[PDB]
Parts: C-alpha cells; sequence; structure tokens
C-alpha cells in the first residue's frame, strides 16, 4: 500500500497488535482448565493428549500468567499508546526505533517461551526466588520489557519535535496522557531491572550461589504494582478520548481527563508493599504508609468513573434517552466497539472494591493467597483492559489494514464480548467466595477434591465460567481470523480519521492545564516520591543481605 | 444535574461499602 | 445553552463525588488505624530482621528438633518455633493451649512457603533465611488447618499442617 509508505507507523502497530492477540490466545488456552480446577473439575488429562508438552497444572498456569498479564498487556500498550499521540500529533515515530522495540519484544518472547514450553521455568509469573528458572526465562523476560525503554523514548521524541514546532502551545491531551504514561512506566520499571540485573540474571547463569528473597521480591513489586496502571492506562486512552465519540457524545473534561493521568504518575510506583503485607522484614509503619498511598491511588479511578460515566450519559441524553435509565437504552449497544470497554467498566465496579479492600494492611490477611485475588484481578486486567483491546479489532484493526468488518462480523463481536464480560463475572463470584472461604490461590485443588467441601457451591460457578470462557475464546479466535484472513480490502477505512471524540464546550480550564503541562517538574515529584517510599526499607535490606540457595520444584 | 452519572457513582459506593464493611467483619470474627 | 449548562453541572456534581469519595477512603483509613491498635494486630510480622541459614536450620538451633519447638516464654505465652519445608510443616500438629498468646516463629529450609491457619487471621509468607514472626490467642479449642497459600512447587496443592488448641 501507498498507505503503509506514507504511515508506516500502521504496520508496525498492526505487528505489535496481532502478536499480543497471539499471545492473548495461547495464554488464555489455559483459562478454562484452570477454572474447572476451581470448581474441582480435572481436565487437565484432555489438555494433556491435546498438548503434549504440558507436564503439569502449575507450567500451565505459568504460560497463562506470563502470556496474558505480561505480553498481551505490554503488546497491547506498546501499541496504543505509540500509535494514538502519534495520529493525534499527525507526526511520524521514529521508524528505525519502532522496529527496534517491536523486534526486541518478538524476540525476547521467543528467548523465554523456549524454556517455558520445556518445562524449564515453571516459577510463575512472579518468579520469587529462591525457585529457580532457566536463565534464557529471565533473559528473554528481561530484553521483552526493555523493549518498552525504546517506547518511551519514542514518545518523548514525539512530543518535543511538536513542542519545538509549537512553543507556548499546550500539550494535546493524548499525547500528555501518553507523555505522563511512559514516564510513569520509566520509574516503575527500574524495581524489576534492577532485580533483574543484580540479582536474577547472575544467579540464573551462575555467577552467584544464591539471592536474598526478600529484597528480590521487594524489588519485583516496585513494578508489580504500577505494572498494572501500565496495563490499564492504555485502556483508559481510549475510553477517554475515543469511546465518548463512539457512544455519540463528547468527553465532559479534559482537564479532569489530564488530571487523573497525572496522579497515576505521582502514586502508580511507591504503593508496592501492598504486595508485602504478609512479607516479615518489612516495618509496619511503612506497610500503613503505602496502604494509605495505595488508596491514595484509587481516587484518579474514582474520577474516572465520574468523568466517564458523566460522558456517557451526555451521549445518550443526545441520542434521545430522558429520564434516570433511558440514557442507558439509548447507546449504540449494536457496536462491539461500544459495548466491549463499557462491559469492561461495569465489572471494574465490583473489581476497584475488591482492590480497596486488599489495600487496607489488616484486611489483606483475610484475602492474601486466597482465590479472591484472581477473583479481583479477572475483573480488572481479564475483563475490562482485555475486553477494551477486543473492541479495538471493530475500529483499530479497519484503520490499521483496510479490512472491513462486515455485519456477520459484527453481530460475532457482539457475542464473543458479552460471553467474555459474562463468564468473567460468573468467575469472579466463584473465586470472591471461595477465597473467603480460604481456599488457596495457584493450587491444583481438584488433585485434592476432598480438601475444601464448603467450598462446593462457588465450585459451580467456576465450572460454569470455565465453558462459558471456553465457547467465548474459541468464538474470539474465530473472530479475528475471520478478519485477518479476510478477501476483501476496503483502503478508505486505513486512511479514515480515528474516531477522536470532541470535548464538549464551557470554560473553567487554563490554569490548571499549564500547571498540569509541567511535565518534568512533575516527573521529578514523582521520583522523588518513590525515593522516599522505598529509599529507606531498600537501604536497610541492601545492607544485610541474606543470599539462599536456588530449588526447582517441578 | 447528571443524575445517570450520580446513579452510577452510588452503584460504585455501595459496592465499595458492602466489600470493605463486609471483610471487615470477617477479619474481626477471625481475630 | 445546551452544552455549556451540562458541562457546568456534570462538573460541580463530580466535586461533590470526589469529596464524599475522599471522606470515605478517609473513614476506611481511621478504620485500619483502629485495629492496629488491637489484639488482632498480632499477625502483622514483626519489621525486624531475623536472619538465619536454610542450610542449616535442620541441624542446627530452635527449629532441628521439632518435639522441643513450643516453648513458654511467658506467664501465658508460648513461642513456636515452625519449619514450612517441601510440602510439609513442623511439629505436626503443633500443640498449643487456648487463652495463651501464641508467637509464631517460622522459617523454610528451601522455598517460599505460606502459613495460612484457617478461621484466623494468620496469613504469612516464609521466606527461606527470613524468621517470619506473628502473634495469635486461639479462643477456641480444637484443631486448625495449616495451608499453604504461596506456590512452592508441585506439592503445593497437598502441603497442609495441623494446630491442635487444647481446652
Ligand atoms: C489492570 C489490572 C489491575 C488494576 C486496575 C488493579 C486495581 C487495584 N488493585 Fe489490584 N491489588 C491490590 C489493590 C488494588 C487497588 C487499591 C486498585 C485500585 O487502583 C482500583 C480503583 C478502582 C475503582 C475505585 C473502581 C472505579 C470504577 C470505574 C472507573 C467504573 C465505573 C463504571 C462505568 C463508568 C460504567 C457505567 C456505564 C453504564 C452503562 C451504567 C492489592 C492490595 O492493595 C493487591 C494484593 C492483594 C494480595 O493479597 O495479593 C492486588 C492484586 C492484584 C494482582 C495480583 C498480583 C499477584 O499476582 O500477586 C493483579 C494482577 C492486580 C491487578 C489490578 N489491580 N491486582
Ligand atoms: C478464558 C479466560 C480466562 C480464564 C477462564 C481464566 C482463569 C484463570 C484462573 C481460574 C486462574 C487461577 C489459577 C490459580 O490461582 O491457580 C487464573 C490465573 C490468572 N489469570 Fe486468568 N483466566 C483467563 C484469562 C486471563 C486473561 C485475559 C488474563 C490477563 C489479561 C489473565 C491473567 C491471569 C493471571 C495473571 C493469573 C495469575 C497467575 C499466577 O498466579 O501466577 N487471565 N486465570
Ligand atoms: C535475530 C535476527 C532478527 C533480525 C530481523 C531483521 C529484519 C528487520 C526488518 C524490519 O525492520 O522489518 C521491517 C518491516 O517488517 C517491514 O517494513
Ligand atoms: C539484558 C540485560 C543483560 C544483563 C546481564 C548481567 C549479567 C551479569 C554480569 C555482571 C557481573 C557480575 C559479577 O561479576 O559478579 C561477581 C560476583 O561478585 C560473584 O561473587
Ligand atoms: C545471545 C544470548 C546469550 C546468552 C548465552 C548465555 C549462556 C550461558 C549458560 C550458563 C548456564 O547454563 O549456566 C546455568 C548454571 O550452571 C545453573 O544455574
Ligand atoms: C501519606 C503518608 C501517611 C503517613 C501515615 C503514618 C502511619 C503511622 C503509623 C503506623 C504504625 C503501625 C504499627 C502498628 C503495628 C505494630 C505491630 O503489631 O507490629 C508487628
Ligand atoms: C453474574 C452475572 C452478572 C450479569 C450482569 C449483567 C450486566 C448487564 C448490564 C448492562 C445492560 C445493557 C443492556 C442494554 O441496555 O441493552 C440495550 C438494548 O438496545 C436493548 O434494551
Ligand atoms: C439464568 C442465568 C443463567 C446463566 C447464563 C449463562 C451464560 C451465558 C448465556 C448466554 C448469554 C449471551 C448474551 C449475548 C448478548 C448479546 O450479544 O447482546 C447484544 C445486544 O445487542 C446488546 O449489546
Ligand atoms: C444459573 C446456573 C447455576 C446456579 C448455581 C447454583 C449452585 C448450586 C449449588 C449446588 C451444589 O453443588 O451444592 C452442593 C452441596 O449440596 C452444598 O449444599
Ligand atoms: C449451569 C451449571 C452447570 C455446572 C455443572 C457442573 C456440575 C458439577 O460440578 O457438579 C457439582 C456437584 O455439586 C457435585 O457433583
Ligand atoms: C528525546 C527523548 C530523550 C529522553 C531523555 C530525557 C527524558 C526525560 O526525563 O524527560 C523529562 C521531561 O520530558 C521534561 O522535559
Ligand atoms: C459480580 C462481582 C463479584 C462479586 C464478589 C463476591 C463477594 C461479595 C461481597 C463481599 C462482602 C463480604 C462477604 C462476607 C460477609 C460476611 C459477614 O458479614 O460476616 C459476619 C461474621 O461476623 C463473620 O463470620
Ligand atoms: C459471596 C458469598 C460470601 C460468603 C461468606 C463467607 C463467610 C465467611 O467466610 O465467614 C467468615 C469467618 O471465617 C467465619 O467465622
Ligand atoms: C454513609 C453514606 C452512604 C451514601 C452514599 C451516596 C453517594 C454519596 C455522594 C455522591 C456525591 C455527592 C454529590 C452532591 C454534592 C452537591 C454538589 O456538588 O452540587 C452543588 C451544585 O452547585 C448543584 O448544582
Ligand atoms: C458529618 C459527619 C462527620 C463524622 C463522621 C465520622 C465517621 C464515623 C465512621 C466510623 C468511625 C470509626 C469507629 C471506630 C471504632 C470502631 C470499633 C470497631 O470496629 O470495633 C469492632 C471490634 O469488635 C472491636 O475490637
Ligand atoms: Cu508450600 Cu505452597
Ligand atoms: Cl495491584
Ligand atoms: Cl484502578
Ligand atoms: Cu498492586
Amino acid at each position: 500500500s501507498r498507505v503503509y509508505e506514507a504511515y508506516p507507523e500502521k504496520k508496525a502497530t498492526l505487528y505489535f497488535l496481532v502478536l499480543g492477540f497471539l499471545a492473548l490466545i495461547v495464554g488464555s488456552l489455559f483459562g478454562p482448565f484452570q477454572a474447572l480446577n476451581y470448581g474441582n473439575v480435572d481436565a487437565y488429562p484432555l489438555l494433556k493428549r491435546l498438548l503434549p508438552f504440558v507436564q503439569s497444572y502449575y507450567q500451565g498456569l505459568t504460560l497463562h500468567g506470563v502470556l496474558n498479564a505480561i505480553v498481551f498487556t505490554q503488546l497491547f500498550a506498546q501499541a496504543i499508546m505509540v500509535y494514538l499521540p502519534a495520529r493525534e500529533l499527525n507526526m511520524r515515530p521514529n521508524m528505525g526505533l519502532m522496529w527496534l522495540s517491536w523486534w526486541m519484544a518478538f524476540i525476547g518472547l521467543v528467548v523465554a517461551a523456549l524454556p517455558l514450553l520445556a518445562n524449564e521455568a515453571t516459577v510463575l509469573y512472579t518468579f520469587y526466588p529462591p525457585l529457580k528458572g532457566h536463565w534464557a526465562f529471565y533473559l528473554g523476560a528481561s530484553v521483552f520489557v526493555l523493549s518498552t525503554w525504546v517506547s518511551i523514548y519514542i514518545v518523548l521524541d514525539l512530543w518535543r519535535r511538536w513542542k519545538a514546532a509549537n512553543p507556548g502551545k499546550v500539550t494535546p491531551l493524548v499525547t500528555y496522557m501518553a507523555v505522563v504514561f511512559w514516564l510513569m512506566w520509566f520509574l516503575a520499571s527500574l524495581g524489576l531491572v534492577l532485580e533483574a540485573v543484580l540479582f536474577l540474571l547472575p544467579w540464573s547463569f551462575g555467577l552467584v550461589e544464591g539471592v536474598d528473597p526478600l529484597v528480590a521480591r521487594t524489588l519485583f513489586w516496585w513494578t508489580g504494582h504500577p505494572i498494572v496502571y501500565f496495563w490499564l492506562l492504555p485502556a483508559y486512552a481510549i475510553i477517554y478520548t475515543i469511546l465518548p465519540k463512539q457512544a455519540g457524545g463528547k468527553l465532559v473534561s479534559d482537564p479532569m481527563a489530564r488530571l487523573a493521568f497525572l496522579l497515576f504518575l505521582l502514586l502508580s510506583t511507591p504503593v508496592g508493599f501492598h504486595h508485602q503485607f504478609a512479607d516479615p522484614g518489612i516495618d509496619p509503619t511503612w506497610k500503613m504508609i503505602h496502604s494509605v498511598l495505595t488508596l491514595f491511588v484509587a481516587v484518579p479511578s474514582l474520577m474516572t468513573a465520574f468523568t466517564v460515566a458523566a460522558s456517557l450519559e451526555f451521549a445518550g441524553r443526545l441520542r434521545g434517552g430522558r429520564g434516570l435509565f433511558g440514557w442507558i437504552r439509548a447507546l449504540p449497544w449494536d457496536n462491539p466497539a461500544f459495548v466491549a470497554p463499557v462491559l469492561g467498566l461495569l465489572g471494574f465496579i465490583p473489581g476497584g472494591a475488591g482492590g480497596i479492600v486488599n489495600a487496607s494492611f489488616t484486611l489483606d490477611y483475610v484475602v492474601h493467597n486466597t482465590a479472591w485475588v484472581p477473583g479481583h484481578f479477572h475483573l480488572q486486567v481479564a475483563s475490562l483492559v482485555t475486553l477494551t483491546a477486543m473492541g479495538s479489532l471493530y475500529w483499530l484493526l479497519p484503520n490499521l489494514t483496510g479490512k472491513p468488518i462486515s455485519d456477520a462480523q459484527r453481530r460475532l463481536g457482539l457475542a464473543v464480548v458479552w460471553l467474555w464480560f459474562l463468564g468473567m463475572m460468573i468467575m469472579a463470584v466463584g473465586l470472591h467466595w471461595a477465597g473467603l472461604l480460604n481456599v488457596p490461590r495457584r493450587a491444583y485443588i481438584a488433585q485434592v477434591p476432598d480438601a475444601y467441601p464448603h467450598a462446593a457451591v462457588p465450585m459451580v460457578f467456576n465450572v460454569l465460567a470455565g465453558i462459558v470462557l471456553l465457547v467465548a475464546l474459541l468464538l474470539f479466535i474465530y473472530g479475528l481470523f475471520s478478519v485477518l484472513l479476510s478477501r476483501e480490502r476496503k483502503p478508505e477505512l486505513a486512511e479514515a480519521p480515528l474516531p477522536f471524540a470532541e470535548v464538549i464546550s464551557g470554560p473553567e480550564d487554563r490554569r490548571l492545564v499549564l500547571a498540569m503541562d509541567r511535565i518534568g517538574f512533575w516527573f521529578a515529584v514523582a521520583a522523588i516520591l518513590v525515593v522516599l517510599a522505598y529509599g529507606p526499607t531498600l537501604v536497610q535490606l541492601f545492607g544485610h543481605l541474606n543470599p539462599v540457595p536456588g530449588w526447582r520444584l517441578w | 444535574k447528571p443524575k445517570g452519572a450520580l446513579a452510577v457513582i452510588l452503584v460504585l459506593t455501595l459496592t465499595i461499602l458492602v466489600f470493605w464493611l463486609g471483610v471487615y467483619a470477617v477479619f474481626f470474627a477471625r481475630g | 445553552v445546551d452544552e455549556h449548562k451540562a458541562h457546568k453541572a456534570i462538573l460541580a456534581y463530580e466535586k461533590g463525588w470526589l469529596a464524599f469519595s475522599l471522606a470515605m477512603l478517609f473513614v476506611f483509613i481511621a478504620l485500619i488505624a483502629y485495629t492496629l491498635a488491637t489484639h488482632t494486630a498480632g499477625v502483622i510480622p514483626a519489621g525486624k530482621l531475623e536472619r538465619v541459614d536454610p542450610t542449616t536450620v535442620r541441624q542446627e538451633g530452635p527449629w532441628a528438633d521439632p518435639a522441643q519447638a513450643v516453648v513458654q516464654t511467658g506467664p501465658n505465652q508460648y513461642t513456636v518455633y515452625v519449619l514450612a519445608f517441601a510440602f510439609g510443616y513442623q511439629p505436626n500438629p503443633i500443640e498449643v493451649p487456648q487463652g495463651a498468646e501464641i508467637v509464631f516463629k517460622i522459617t523454610s529450609p528451601d522455598v517460599i512457603h505460606g502459613f495460612h491457619v484457617e478461621g484466623t487471621n494468620i496469613n504469612v509468607e516464609v521466606l527461606p533465611g527470613e524468621v517470619s514472626t506473628v502473634r495469635y490467642t486461639f479462643k477456641r479449642p480444637g484443631e486448625y488447618r495449616i495451608i499453604c497459600n504461596q506456590y512452592c512447587g508441585l506439592g503445593h496443592q497437598n502441603m497442609f499442617g495441623t494446630i491442635v488448641v487444647k481446652e
């Protein structure tokens, strides 16, 4: 295409997206099996006949976690948060760098995939020492994630070219979002990068005998909280700056959108002790400080809930809906691109409620390391983020390829999105409830079928979710390949503008917007906050290291 | 007034409170 | 006109929502701080670093003889040296009297394990090289199950232990 000669970023964006969907499909194959397991049904014999490289439940859960939560989500973030800003500014990203980032992701993925598929790194997506994976797992995962540093560079480049050409203009909204997102991710990413370079890689390669498990975990969760915000914020970018147009409406506040993202930059990283409430050797005062900061990081999503709800309402009123529920009925429920994120946002209600509980220090002892935790996060990442990505099949893929969506593909997409949403809600009931009955997470409990008799009722929910989500997934695979491998091409789809929303009329802005555009200043603040929240604990742990030997217990 | 948005945040508020006070009760029952 | 008026009302009510949100989060903070001032807070691990050598913990020191794991350390206080390992807990059972303060000191000779005492708020990660210290008073006599809730290898799903609380 002459489209790809003029807009080569379309092709690179496509490659990120398809690679991410492929990872999504492969990791998700394991999901229904895991749901049946939490329903006390063992269907692993069937899976191992289908996929003979699979040696255990836990090798499956490793592939699931890594491919869905690490790989798919990152690739989606790299697609959306480079391409949307590029299109808003109508500027080309550095194409050499953009292709470098794809190849880095691809190669790292392949290198990490090899030990995983060979049963040499069955350590789960958290890879907590002294469980000791093969070196190619850590090296490949390292290169995969480092791909994002090139993404950060690319978008800072775009932003600075744009500000050079437009001095005295405020950063446009989508670009503002993306800049603070990528800067947040830089600060965030440093935990894991330190963990890998100082501890995991030298250890996996033989250069040190042991690793200190407390320091590894502390550095891990420096990255491990904000990585979920990194997963979330691409979907928020769409929800704020595209969905209002697909709803039939407008974004009701540019400044409130900016403010949500700025708070994410300041508060995403200094909170990770909320994953360590049950850990020895971290001070309880620091735990309480991180708890409080975690409740603060809820605020930007509390704000998002209202900004977005009000935009949808406005949309529905525009389309003639009247009363307190008429605005809902009036929205474009026939359009899968509209439906998918809106259903995501509904499940985000119990999902975020679960998070706030988790954040509340002592309350975490009720639910920590129980099935509650996966109940929570499937509502957040496997529902809202995933559904938003699935919605993008129906507007973004045509924009990147010129491949049309038939009426039949549109209807199928409605079915996929509904069944996925319903599946996730049902499973979330099963997991939250089993969780409250003390059923552990990360456990092949169908192999101890009498261990949890009291969870018999929630277990039915898990079976049902298991089969619903298997149907949803098979339909999703069929739909994705139907669209990709389609005959027809209509290049005017690839040439259309993206459906960016307009912002509703009204003043009030400028002063707040200018202060928020001091990005160098807010970046420095975020980093200071990290130094204060982490530096004292880390100074203490590093002066009292206790490395211990590695084990492979699989 | 944005009646629809307020209904959404009412559902969100109720959900948060049911979750939080529910678990708070469980925490003390197990104390 | 339509949009300006809608915009103005949306923003005024949003600010109300945010103040309310904040209030509710702050009340949670107060309710958490209450828990920290009560006996229920005993299950928070000690923040003090207490390092051990996972490779000699079964040969030397207070985890080496599980039949001596339960030590009276005050008039109504017992310290219990627990080993979590692939794939069980020692001693087994842990035997303590009801109504006494129990100080659990738990470590591992291999990998990370959980120590989740069903029916209680005891739920603590166990790190090789580190002692996890938590405190609890069992008010009801009987048998409590210990569940490992941290993936520790292929034996994870069958890693259980037992606490017997004597009347
Ligand atoms: C995308 C992925 C994720 C998001 C987002 C997320 C959000 C939260 N989480 Fe979480 N989480 C924790 C706390 C929070 C808090 C305070 C929030 C907050 O950021 C959430 C704020 C959200 C809200 C306040 C909801 C706002 C509602 C909205 C925006 C929807 C409105 C609806 C509309 C507009 C629709 C209206 C339309 C109509 C038509 C009516 C804690 C502890 O404090 C743990 C550790 C627990 C433990 O013991 O291990 C935890 C564990 C996890 C893990 C497991 C890690 C592991 O593997 O060990 C993952 C993967 C995860 C993901 C995510 N989590 N979380
Ligand atoms: C068909 C779809 C899905 C089903 C039926 C499903 C089911 C499950 C179940 C039942 C578990 C709990 C296993 C255990 O604790 O032993 C689990 C874990 C997990 N799932 Fe999903 N899942 C699905 C899709 C997804 C998606 C799309 C993502 C992310 C985008 C995701 C991320 C995870 C993660 C991170 C874990 C935790 C892995 C670990 O603890 O190490 N899942 N899933
Ligand atoms: C305009 C209104 C302004 C004023 C609004 C104030 C908000 C009140 C809410 C909660 C206070 C927390 C109460 C603290 C005491 C809790 C005691 C408790 O939970 O006791 C359970 C347990 O049995 C004992 O150990
Ligand atoms: Cu020990 Cu899981
Ligand atoms: Cl989280
Ligand atoms: Cl959130
Ligand atoms: Cu977190």
